[PDB]
Formats: C-alpha cells, sequence, structure tokens
C-alpha cells in the first residue's frame, strides 16, 4: 500500500528513448559485428 | 574387378577351382561354358573408401546457376578464369570440407581438386 501510494508521485514508464542507445555505441556494436563476421569468414577459408 | 557373363545364355560367370591343372576358371552353372580367369582377384573390399570423388561428379554441373563460382582458381588445360566450386558428398571419410572444382566454360569439362 505505502509504496504504491508513493509511486503515485514519481511514476514509472517505458518508451523508445529507453531502447535507443548512443551513436558511438552503435558504431562500436557495428564494428564488433563486422570483426566477428570477418573472423568467421577467415575460419571458413581455413576449412576450405 | 567386376562382373562378366557367359556368352550363350548371358548369365553370371562365378569362379571355380580346376583340381587337375590347379587353375581358376569361370563356369556358369546353367551350362557347361568354362573360361579361364585372367584377373587373379575374385573379391576386393575398399574398407577405408579413400576413392577421390572426381569420377562421381559430372561436367554438366557447371550449368547450375545456384552453385558458387570464383575467378581465383584457374583450370589447368585451358586456363579459363571461371570455375564453379562445391563440397564433397562422401558420408564416411577422415575429412568433410574440401572443395571440388569444375571448370565453367561450355567445352572444357575439366574437374580438379585443391
Ligand atoms: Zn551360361
Ligand atoms: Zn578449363
Amino acid at each position: 500500500t505505502v509504496i504504491n501510494n508513493w509511486l503515485l508521485i514519481e511514476g514509472h514508464t517505458i518508451g523508445i528513448g529507453d531502447s535507443i542507445a548512443d551513436s558511438k555505441t552503435y558504431q562500436d556494436i557495428q564494428n564488433t559485428i563486422k570483426k566477428a563476421k570477418q573472423d568467421v569468414i577467415e575460419v571458413i577459408e581455413k576449412a576450405h | 574387378v567386376g562382373i562378366r557373363f557367359c556368352q550363350e545364355c548371358n548369365n553370371m560367370l562365378y569362379p571355380k577351382e580346376d583340381k587337375e591343372n590347379r587353375i581358376l576358371l569361370y563356369a556358369c552353372r546353367n551350362c557347361d561354358y568354362q573360361q579361364e580367369a585372367d584377373n587373379s582377384c575374385i573379391y576386393v573390399n575398399k574398407i577405408t573408401h579413400e576413392v577421390d570423388e572426381l569420377t562421381q561428379i559430372i561436367a554438366d554441373v557447371s550449368q547450375d546457376p545456384t552453385l558458387p563460382r570464383t575467378e581465383d582458381h584457374p583450370c589447368q588445360k585451358c586456363g579459363h578464369k571461371e570455375a564453379v566450386f562445391f563440397q564433397s558428398h562422401s558420408a564416411r571419410a577422415e575429412d568433410a570440407m574440401r572443395l571440388y572444382y569444375v571448370c565453367t566454360a561450355p567445352h572444357c569439362g575439366h574437374r580438379w581438386t585443391e
């Protein structure tokens, strides 16, 4: 009871801005994915 | 070694031992045709199956538009740049990833393995 009635003041929500990250973080993620794909290509070439 | 047929009823030859001359011969039990064997082998068994698949793959596979093809590896006899490559199909070998190459041009049916 008491914490629901306090949460009436602060409130809570979820939205798109909670799921959007930084532009530098996006670049880091893309670099990591490209490096991983290049490594899998290298492994495939080693087996080939 | 492989199958051969009697020349009068076209039935199987199978091997017999001549006891007097002590030589092997082939006799078709539906008749009396006896023919001396020229191969001294009656049965062979390639247990490890180390036969390269070049004879199983056909040159017509070059016309498949869904197969991959690279310019890196040239053919030996003609040197056409284009060559489609694909994997093994033997189920039972010490290896499972080697690429079989077939030359892509219409008349050069050259197949080789790197
Ligand atoms: Zn016969
Ligand atoms: Zn060729």
